[PDB]
RNA sequence: CCCCC
DNA sequence: CATCCGTAGGGCGAG
DNA sequence: TATAATGGGAGCTGCTACGGATG
């Protein structure tokens, strides 16, 4: 078992998705520009075509795994459960997907790149805002969970 | 894990129990010197030295292998204090 | 060696000086170098002409100097010294009565030097002023968040510098003013300012129905001198509401100057935002004896026209890094300089009352205290002045260029939400979204960009290229991000053909937003991909295929890495490596053109075109703030011709002016018998043998022997009851000899103290009288060497008492200082790392016959798990690896640039060029593929990996473009049953070694109030045993495990004194007893008048401290 | 003075005085080795007859606290103070002779 | 509240 | 006795007094030049116990032959230094104070 | 009130509120015995509640007393008694205990579920004084003080007090403890093998109850002294008698990583 | 009635529990004022006392059990049937 | 853990809070750990 | 505080 | 509805 | 020990939240 860059395997069905969702988002922009649906439900289509790409290129990845390549470091990995899980996968092998602002709100543009293809500085910085949030949320919230432990055992320790 | 410990653990409605009653039996063992012990000469718990072969020095380890073999009774309100004291300081002086 | 550089990106302008945020800030700062007529009111320059006048007598300031330092920095190093220069200041005191004056150049104390690397030398100990972000002063418009339609107005001066004052709409209409936690109506404020109701109406009455919210009759009825003293009234309620008084305290609140500042910064954005002129920093001013508006009036009309939605007016982002400013090394200086200035200033004033009111001079005016008190107390106890990382170069060099939202006049923790913490899309380009700590302080500190400079209102600016139609100029701009907001920026790997854009559609941004623009839009385009990233993070080869959370830790743990003796380069470079050397003046350089006329182990001396000879001497085996040797080594021979900046000694951590912060290993990556199981490491003998991972540890030791009540405390080779065999390494005066092997217990210098008056014991009595020898006045207080330390001896400093040039602090006759070395070989529980975030500790040490091996004889160094890489996400690490191997047969190494490096054909062009050196060199030597490389292939081609059918030379070449090769297992020689990915890595050994932190302790020192053992290594404390550790013993139920913790193992006097002695007569430990700290507790809270009993089972009295406390 | 309670870094966990360490009370080591010297000390002293121990243990303190001049210990005895200097004499020469035979007490000289 | 203030309140009433 | 239960209750000015060995009635604490506590301050040996075990203050009666005796000329009861963490002083207010844990 | 190392003294701030108390009711006692008026009586009286408020629970009304140049609040009563740095959550709740070491965690594959790796020299001062009642037996040394007095050179250590510890440690354990103890499985019982190094080797199966892992992680080690601590240890705390979670009821110690990956 | 986890750990019986919790000097203020006693039932009084928590091998059900050897048994048995 | 009736003298309602707040660092569409400590 | 887990 | 007080993870090494 | 002197002076804790009581 060892992992070279080649071991993360792009499927061919990464480019077809991509065309078909690109095809897609042009004429969410021209139902958008000819006036049938708002700024919130163009917004919201695009997320949701972005969402429903990314989990067939994940699908297309673990298949690709499972029919052409069954003992892949990854895949065995992975369905082992000795490391990893399919959306780290995923990022590896398919796309880095969608990112969110600061303010949570989810940008109209995903990361295409995947770690082995490697992200252009404006998707790293992009994913900067999400990586900086989870770190503070961990950050925040062990100490009250610390907090809750020690009431929970102050309220029951008789 | 420690040998035995399954059927100690069923020898005993508590495991604490059977915790206390190692103790116990370990402190007996080392105030009198081991030589209350209910175990036989080929029974005794060896430790492997330079030169060879010697009786563990570990009590507690003897008490679970008294306590494995049954010679040992073990309950509440079987002797009042004092007299098991006095009983086990003649039959095994200091 | 051939060294090849990857990459299409031509960068049109260096790296800016990387320090130059600490050296320009103090160099503007001090002014030091410009002659007093000609300096600019900036700041001491403007904290002298802030203060002065003082007006009570009337005392002036005309100029000021500094001096030449003392003493040089060496000196300060060694002797515990500032490194300083006197400050001198020429005042006239003036009687605007009499018209005399009486002149005279006042000594105002000496203020710190910045050294030539941008860091100061405090008390002996390198310091580094961390740099602050913070709000920037102004004037800014949010939304009211209980109410939606609503907005509060906000002015923010400098910190310190005045109160912060809030504009609001109240719900019943009328405008309210908020200052120091006071409302009342802005009319009343805008009265006193003579503002009538005729202008009011005619200036806000475009927008409806505001204006007559901010009527009131009464107001607009009674003159600005009623108005003042209702202001007054309503806000110093108490206090007489005499005319003098409200005049004074108005001025003092808005209008002075002095109490009052606004940021020239602050001046800018809020002449920016509300389209005015200021005539100064005030939001007013006091002119022909009454108040005249400056601010209030254009920020009221800007809310209003908000409120009512009028256009062109927005909402601030406060996060907005044009809201968003740094206060720099000369900034905070400055502010606590003009603190000690005002002290004085009052001083002063107090100085014109008193005495002679005649008779007075500058120097009897002037004491310079509270200015000396300020500084020392800024530079020695801020929070922002820390303990220089000098672990490597890169450590200061990045230390330097840290960004803290904390300290005095910024955030606490809890005070830093999410808000704070993010990446703002205004940190492209001038903070980096990477390098950031792990833990509580994520997103608090951050570190400055690469390309990023901090401009003189303290603003970040990144560069840009101008880009006219679709030609790219060589022109850079360096804009702040409220400019860089107006215009459409390519990305910088866009392509090229010349200046022309060739690309008919490019990737752009507008306001951070990523967009698709035509070069007819393209305005400007990114310098480098290195500006979006700082130093750190700039060194991790192929950085786009690793996960930012690991990045991160790469960067950080760059930071950590050791000077190892054998230090080289990574095979795989970003192309920094040489300039961050260059920066960090670690590494010495020639001035100009010349020849070496002379090189040794301490000195260079070089000629030079002017004919003039100069000599550098250089730093041998010097201890720096974390215990690092700190040694430069020349690289050039005597008769050597060198040109203007040619390399000359090689500093710490560096290889021929590279930097150097680790070892190139050949790593195998794959599981071993579970030695490198979560994240472990396992690793060759082999590296030992050859001094790899071998770094050089210097520890001061240090000892006073002074004046006591009791006699003199000696520092004497003369010690009570020792043998010679304790003494052997000791000189004549008791210090230990220079070369000397010292270990755990040694002695490094002898002390005798005059014992404290006691009575001898009747035990010691009947003992003196059996062996009939007198009980010496001295008792042994040598220093020793600690448990776990020691090494060889390489300096000893002895400071006396009456000799020339030294005195101590009051009492102490003499000081001694030992300095211990020691070679440190990597060892098990040391901690290594690469520059992607793997990191792991070296769990197994194998000799080198079981290490896995290539088919030649081969052996590798490391061995890292494969399943550290698929969770952590962090693939720059693999192609770091088989450009490794690329590079380790063709014998050169590699410049990869960020985001525009080496890509997967590239690397496997080299691979195959050098699978040629590494398969041909074997057929030509008369050898065929091997038995067990057959069955690899088998095995292989059954994976996929190789195409069947080819022959056995071609597979293994297919493999080996794949970064892959047949590995041998040294303790079977069957091969393992795959293809494994081999390779050379670029490794560090990081700062935590097993041999600083293992500890133990079974009985030692105990504190003062709570008799528990002590904290830490140092103190030979013990380990703390907290509230959750004794959750878990409850847990398991288990009691006397969790007794003995909280007795006879701690604060139990009588039960741990009995508890050893049983232990070491071989009796089990006895019952234990009260804990002291519980006794503590109960005299404690009858302090505070509580009576705490302890009962027995009938409610009586239990009496825990024995009849001791009791009458 | 300065404040026992002083701060050391900026997190506030942590006081100077809990870096001081209390040499008043006497460690474990030091309280177990006192107890060692004074049962070697009795193990010594059994060596003598009780009436030339006692001697020594009343004219060195370890009875009563007072160390008695040779007149009173002469009187307790009923002995001439020469009597009792010399019983004193001969029982430190056997104390003396079992020390450097058993060499027990010398490493309690420190 | 404040002390001093109080105190001068109490010694302006002579 | 075995300690079952543990009671907390108001304390009397006269329950205070009983604790007290005696007044603070001094802001002294140690002599400058001798380092000694200051007598009838808070660190006084005649109220909180002596410094050294059964030894007094001016060292007339120096070991435990002589225990709960006061030496005469000192003021220093003879017992073991462990009662300085364990008597307690008093001060007698000119005017009575509330608590501020029954007031705010 | 104590004098540190350097012969410079340190004392604590109720000794300085204890001052401020002393001061001002002697000084309303002079000024009643001299007939002030009431206006300064009264000033004085408010100034002595103020005081004792300051001595009890300091900052509780009004603004804290501070040390001279010094922003610092003087540490009362009350701040002694309560907060995560007082009285109770701090020396009566937990405590800093003897008989403990601390040290960088290896992945010891070698052990049993049972055994964890302790390093020689953590081992000898854990076990200091049973191993000079065992150099007194054995000929090692004269008695306990000798034999301490040998331990305490690094290089007046010989070969046997090595076996002598060997001998010492047999059949009993440590509990080893890794922060933050989110569980009782924080805490375990292992019976030690004396390795050489500075690292202590911990089983992998047990990785997961601790969540600790190799990057850098330290581990606490305690001893338990007495027959009944020890028989705890061994018989409730034991590593191999704890297989299954409290929490859930499924197993805690099972394959994980490489492990699984091999099977 | 229901309350929270902190309100109701905070108004147990014991005031050393409450006053180590939580609220020191308001908890402190009315136990003093109640003159109450703690009857050291739970776990956090006897480890504030330094005592046998009444859990595990401290718990009353097997704290007083004893062991004895079959042959001591005996004589103890000998000796108590000849009185 | 041993998948038996429990012995008498198991400190059970310490065992409880443990089981409950070691997860608790894990708890994340989902309302996660400030619901639990809203409950 | 800064660093580590 | 306001206002005051009160909590806010653990252990750890240096300086 | 005698000229007359007659109401302080900082300028925050400055970017949190949430709830249990008392007004
Ligand atoms: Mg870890
Ligand atoms: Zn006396």
């Amino acid at each position: 078992i060892t992992i070279g860059i080649d071991d993360a395997v792009i499927p061919e069905e990464k480019k077809q998705y991509l065309e078909e969702a690109d095809r897609k988002l042009l004429q969410i922009e021209q139902a958008y520009e000819m006036g049938f649906l708002t700024d919130r439900e163009r917004y919201d289509q695009i997320l949701q075509l972005w969402t429903e790409t990314t989990e067939k290129v994940t699908q297309a990845v673990f298949k690709n795994f499972e029919e052409n390549y069954p003992f892949n470091p990854l895949y065995v990995m992975a369905q082992s459960g000795a490391r990893g899980n399919p959306q780290q996968i995923r990022q590896l092998c398919g796309l880095r997907g969608l990112m969110q602002k600061p303010s949570g709100e989810t940008f109209e543009v995903p990361v295409r790149s995947s770690f082995r293809e490697g992200l252009t500085v404006l998707e790293y910085f992009i994913s900067s805002h999400g990586a900086r949030k989870g770190g503070a949320d961990t950050a925040l919230r062990t100490a009250d969970s610390g907090y809750l432990t020690r009431k929970l055992v102050d309220v029951t320790h008789e | 894990a420690e040998p035995g410990i399954d059927k100690l653990f069923g020898m005993v409605d508590s495991k604490y129990r059977l915790t206390v009653v190692v103790a116990k039996r370990a402190q007996q063992l080392l105030r009198h010197g081991f030589k209350n012990t209910v175990l036989e000469p080929e029974e005794r718990p060896k430790m492997q030295t330079l030169e060879g072969l010697f009786d563990d020095p570990n009590a507690v380890t003897w008490a679970m292998k008294e306590l494995l073999t049954g010679r040992l009774v073990f309950g509440e309100n079987l002797v009042p204090e004092d007299r098991l004291q006095k009983e086990m300081e003649r039959l095994y002086p200091v | 060696m051939e060294i090849k550089r990857f990459g299409r990106i031509r960068e049109v302008i260096p790296l800016p000086p990387l320090t130059e945020i600490q050296v320009e800030s103090y160099r503007r700062a001090l002014q030091a170098d410009v002659p007093p007529e000609k300096r600019e009111n900036v700041g001491i320059q403007a904290a002298f002409r802030e203060t002065f006048p003082i007006e009570e007598l009337v005392l002036d300031f005309l100029e000021y100097r500094l001096g030449e330092p003392p003493f040089p920095q060496d000196e300060c190093r060694e002797k515990d010294l500032t490194y300083q220069a006197p400050l001198y200041a020429r005042l006239q005191l003036i009687h605007k009565d009499t018209g005399l004056i009486k002149e005279d150049e006042v000594f105002l104390g000496h203020i710190p030097l910045m050294t030539e690397d941008g860091s100061f030398i405090i008390n002996g100990a390198d310091r580094v002023i961390v740099s602050q972000i913070h709000r920037s002063p102004g004037v800014y418009f949010t939304p009211d968040p209980a109410r939606p339609g609503r907005y509060i107005a906000s002015i923010i001066p400098l910190p310190k510098r005045g109160p912060w004052i809030d504009l609001e709409v109240e719900p019943n209409g009328v405008v309210s003013m908020k200052v120091n936690k006071r409302k009342f109506p802005l009319v009343l404020l805008l009265r006193v300012l003579g503002y009538d109701q005729e202008t009011l109406a005619r200036e806000l009455g475009a927008y409806g129905e505001l204006v007559q919210g901010l009527m009131d009759e009464s107001v607009f009825a009674m003159r600005p001198e009623e108005a003042l003293i209702r202001l007054f009234t309503l806000l110093r309620p108490g206090d007489p509401p005499k005319r003098d008084k409200a005049v004074a305290y108005v001025y003092g609140l808005i209008a002075d100057p002095r109490r009052y500042d606004l940021g020239e910064a602050g001046r800018y954005k809020a002449e920016e935002k509300l389209g005015i002129r200021l005539s100064g920093r005030t939001l007013a001013r006091f002119e022909d004896g009454e108040f005249k508006d400056e601010v209030f009036l254009p920020t009221l009309r800007y809310l209003f026209a908000l409120t009512a939605g009028v256009p062109g007016h927005e909402v601030d982002d406060i996060d907005h890094l044009g809201n968003r400013r740094i206060r720099t090394v000369g900034e905070l200086m400055t502010d606590q300089f003009r603190v000690g200035l005002a002290r004085l200033a009052r001083g002063v004033r107090e100085r014109m009352l008193m005495g002679s009111e005649d008779s007075l001079t500058p120097a009897k005016l002037v004491n310079s205290r509270p200015l000396e008190a300020a500084i020392r107390e800024f530079f020695s106890r801020s929070q922002l002045s820390q303990f220089k990382d000098e672990t490597n170069p890169l450590s200061s060099l990045r230390h330097k260029r840290r960004i803290s939202a904390l300290g005095p006049g910024g955030l606490t923790r809890e005070r830093a939400g999410f808000d704070v913490r993010d990446v703002h899309r205004t940190h492209y380009g001038r903070i980096c979204p990477v390098e950031t700590p792990e833990g509580a302080n994520i997103g608090l500190i951050t570190s400055l960009a690469a390309y990023a400079r901090v401009d003189e209102l303290g603003f970040i600016r990144t560069p840009y290229r101008r880009v006219v139609g679709g030609v790219v100029t060589d022109e850079v701009v360096y804009m702040t991000a409220t400019e860089e907001d107006r215009y459409t920026i390519a990305q910088a790997n866009t392509p090229l053909e010349g200046n022309r854009i060739a690309a008919e559609r490019v990737v752009a941004r507008r306001k951070g937003e990523p967009v698709i623009v035509s070069p007819e839009e393209v305005e400007f385009m990114d310098v480098s991909p290195k500006q979006v990233f700082s130093v750190n993070t700039n060194l991790i080869p192929f950085l786009e295929h690793d996960d930012a959370n690991r990045a991160l830790m790469g960067s950080n743990m760059q930071t950590q890495a050791v000077p190892l003796i054998r230090a080289q380069a990574p095979v795989v470079m970003t192309g920094l490596e040489e300039r961050v050397v260059r920066d960090s003046l670690a590494a010495l350089y020639a001035e100009e053109d010349g020849e070496v006329a002379k090189v040794d182990g301490n000195r260079i001396v070089v000629r030079y075109e002017d004919g003039r000879l100069v000599e550098y001497p250089l730093r041998r085996f010097y201890r720096s703030n974390q215990g690092t040797a700190l040694d430069q080594r020349p690289r050039v021979v005597v008769g050597q011709r060198v040109r203007k900046g040619d390399l000359l000694a090689d500093g710490p951590a560096s290889e021929n002016g590279f930097l150097a912060l680790g070892q190139n290993v050949l790593v195998a990556i794959m599981p071993f018998d579970g030695y490198n199981f979560e994240d472990a490491i396992v690793i060759s003998e082999e590296l030992l043998k050859r001094d790899f991972y071998t770094s050089i540890h210097i520890e001061r030791y240090e000892i006073e022997a002074r004046d006591t009540k009791l006699g003199p405390e000696r520092i004497t080779r003369d010690i009570p009851h020792l043998s010679e065999a304790a003494l052997r390494d000791l000189d004549e005066e008791g210090v230990v000899r220079i070369g000397a092997e010292v270990k755990p217990g040694d002695i490094l210098v002898g002390r005798t103290s005059f014992k404290g008056e006691s009575e001898p014991t009747p035990e010691e009595r009947l003992l003196r009288s059996i062996f009939g020898e007198k009980a010496r006045d001295v008792k042994d207080t040598s220093l020793r060497v600690p448990p776990g330390e020691g090494g060889i001896v390489v300096r000893t400093v002895r400071l006396r008492r009456g000799d020339p040039g030294v005195e101590l602090k009051p009492g102490v006759r003499e000081v001694v200082r030992v300095y211990v070395a020691q070679k440190r070989k990597l060892q098990v529980g040391d901690k290594l790392a690469n520059r992607h975030g793997n990191k792991g500790v070296v769990a197994k040490i194998l000799p080198v016959e079981d290490m896995p091996h290539l088919p030649d004889g081969t052996p590798v160094d490391v061995i890292l798990n494969p399943l550290g890489v698929p969770s952590r996400m962090n693939l720059g690490q693999i192609l770091e690896t088989h450009l490794g191997l690329a590079g380790y047969f063709l014998g050169q190494r590699y410049i990869s640039p960020i985001f525009d490096g080496a890509k997967e054909p590239e690397i496997k062009e080299l691979l195959a060029q050098a699978f040629e050196v590494y398969f041909g060199k074997r057929k030509g030597e008369g050898f065929g593929v091997d038995k067990r490389e057959v069955e690899v292939l088998r095995r292989a081609e059954k994976l996929g990996l190789v195409t069947p059918g080819k022959t056995p030379e071609e597979q293994l070449k297919e493999l080996f473009l794949q970064g892959k090769v047949v590995l041998y297992d040294g303790r079977t020689g069957e091969p393992i049953e795959g293809p494994i990915v081999v390779g050379q890595m670029f490794i560090m050994k990081l700062y935590h070694m097993v041999e600083d932190k293992m500890h133990a302790r079974s009985t030692g020192p105990y504190s003062l109030i709570t008799q528990q053992p002590l904290g830490g290594k140092a103190q030979f404390g013990g380990q703390r045993f907290g509230e959750m550790e004794v959750w878990a013993l409850e847990a398991y139920g288990a009691a006397h495990t969790l007794q003995e913790m909280l007795t006879l193992k701690s604060d139990d006097i009588e039960g741990r004194n009995a508890a050893y002695e049983a232990i070491i007569k071989g009796e089990d430990v006895p019952e234990p007893s009260v804990p002291e700290s519980f006794r503590v507790l109960v005299k404690e809270l009858q302090a505070l008048a509580l009576d705490v009993q302890t009962l027995d089972e009938k409610d009586n009295p239990v009496d825990i401290f024995e009849g001791l406390a009791s009458k | 003075p300065v404040s026992l309670e002083t701060p050391i870094g900026d997190e506030k966990d942590s006081f100077y005085g809990d870096f001081i360490p209390d040499e008043h009370l006497p460690s474990p080591v030091d309280a177990a080795t006192q107890s060692l010297l004074s049962e070697e000390l009795e193990k010594a002293l059994s060596k003598l007859s009780e009436r030339e121990a006692m001697v020594l243990k009343l004219r060195k303190g370890l009875i009563d606290g007072r160390e008695h001049t040779l007149e009173e210990v002469g009187a307790f005895f009923g002995v001439t103070r020469e009597r009792i200097r010399q019983i004193e004499n001969k029982a430190l020469r056997k104390l003396k002779y079992h020390e450097s035979r058993t060499r027990k007490l010398r490493d309690f000289l420190d | 509240s404040d002390p001093v203030r109080q105190y001068l309140h109490e010694i302006g009433q002579v | 006795k075995e300690v079952r239960k543990v009671r907390i209750a108001l304390a009397s000015p006269e329950k205070i007094r009983s604790w007290s060995y005696g007044e603070v009635e001094k802001p002294e604490t140690i002599n400058y030049r001798t380092l000694k506590p200051e007598r009838d301050g808070l660190f006084d040996e005649r109220i909180f116990g002596p410094i050294k075990d059964y030894e007094c203050a001016c060292g007339k009666y120096k070991r435990q032959r002589f225990e709960g005796k006061v030496c005469e000329r000192c003021g220093v009861e003879v017992t073991k230094s462990i009662v300085r963490r364990y008597r307690m002083g008093h001060i007698e207010l000119a005017t009575p104070a509330a608590h501020i844990w029954f007031v705010k | 009130m104590v004098q540190v190392d350097g012969g410079r003294f340190a004392t604590s701030d109720l000794n300085d509120l204890y001052r401020r108390l002393i001061n001002r009711n002697n000084r309303l006692k002079k000024l009643l015995a001299q007939g002030a008026p009431e206006i300064i009586i009264r000033n004085e009286k408010r100034m002595l509640q103020e005081a004792v408020d300051a001595l009890l629970d300091n900052g509780r009304r009004g603004a804290p007393v501070t040390n001279p140049g010094s922003d610092r609040p003087l540490r009362s009563l009350t701040d002694i008694l309560s907060g995560k740095q007082g009285r109770f959550r701090q020396n009566l709740l937990g405590k800093r205990v003897d008989y403990s070491g601390r040290s960088v965690i290896v992945v010891g594959p070698q052990l049993k579920l049972h055994q964890c790796g302790l390093p020689k020299r953590m081992a000898l001062e854990l076990f200091k004084p049973f191993l000079l009642k065992k150099m007194e037996e054995k000929g090692i040394a004269p008695n306990v003080k000798a034999a301490r007095r040998m331990l305490e050179r690094q290089r007046d250590i010989k070969d046997e007090v090595w076996d002598a510890l060997e001998e010492v440690i047999h059949g009993k354990v440590v509990l080893l403890n890794r922060a933050p103890t989110l569980h009782r499985l924080g805490i375990q019982a292992f019976q030690p093998v004396l390795v050489e190094g500075q690292s202590i080797q911990l089983h992998p199966l047990v990785c997961e109850a601790f969540n600790a892992d190799f990057d850098g992680d330290q581990m606490a080690v305690h001893v338990p002294l007495s027959s009944f601590a020890q028989a705890e240890a061994r018989i409730q705390m034991l590593s191999a008698h704890n297989l299954l979670s409290p929490a859930s009821g499924e197993p805690l110690a099972k394959p994980s990583r490489d492990i699984i990956l091999g099977l | 009635l229901l309350m929270g986890v902190t309100k109701s750990a905070l108004s147990t019986k014991s005031w050393l529990s409450a006053a180590s919790f939580q609220n020191t000097t308001h908890v402190l203020t009315e136990a003093a004022i109640a003159g109450k006693k703690d009857e050291l039932i739970g776990l956090k009084e006897n480890v504030i006392l330094g005592r046998l928590i009444p859990a595990g091998t401290g718990s009353d059900f097997v704290r007083f059990t004893q062991v004895v050897d079959q042959k001591t048994l005996k004589a103890i048995e000998e000796a108590r049937k000849e009185a | 853990s041993m998948a038996r009736p429990v012995s008498i003298g198991e400190a059970v309602g310490i065992v409880a809070a443990q089981s409950i707040g070691e997860p608790g660092t894990q708890l994340t569409i989902t309302q996660g750990l400030p619901r639990v400590i809203e409950l």
